């Protein structure tokens, strides 16, 4: 019945999924922060 | 260099469908991704080194 329980319930492996989910949005925010002007004329060094 | 868009990278053929009133393309960085030639009317693609 272990195989049936694993194949039926789709949220049994939730602890392992959070570990890999928390390590993607961190990089996503770290790369999205590059579009902030930080109180400057522009966010592009070449333009400045 | 395209009308004051200094940069560095390779230029390659692109198949993006720009609109007549559109000229530039962007990924999510506020950084240029696709540019259109001034003299000829064809869409280029920019990829870093």
């Amino acid at each position: 019945k272990i195989q049936d329980s694993l194949s039926s319930t789709p949220s049994a492996l939730g602890k392992l999924q959070d570990v890999v989910n928390h390590n993607a949005q961190a990089l996503n925010t770290l790369v999205k922060q590059l579009s902030s002007k930080f109180g400057a004329i522009s966010s592009v060094l070449n333009d400045i | 260099n395209f009308n004051g868009l200094t940069g560095t990278g390779v230029l390659t053929e692109s198949n993006k469908k720009f609109l007549p009133f559109q000229q530039f393309g962007r990924d999510i960085a506020d950084t240029t991704d696709a540019v259109r030639d001034p003299q000829t009317l064809e869409i280029l693609d920019i990829t870093p080194c």
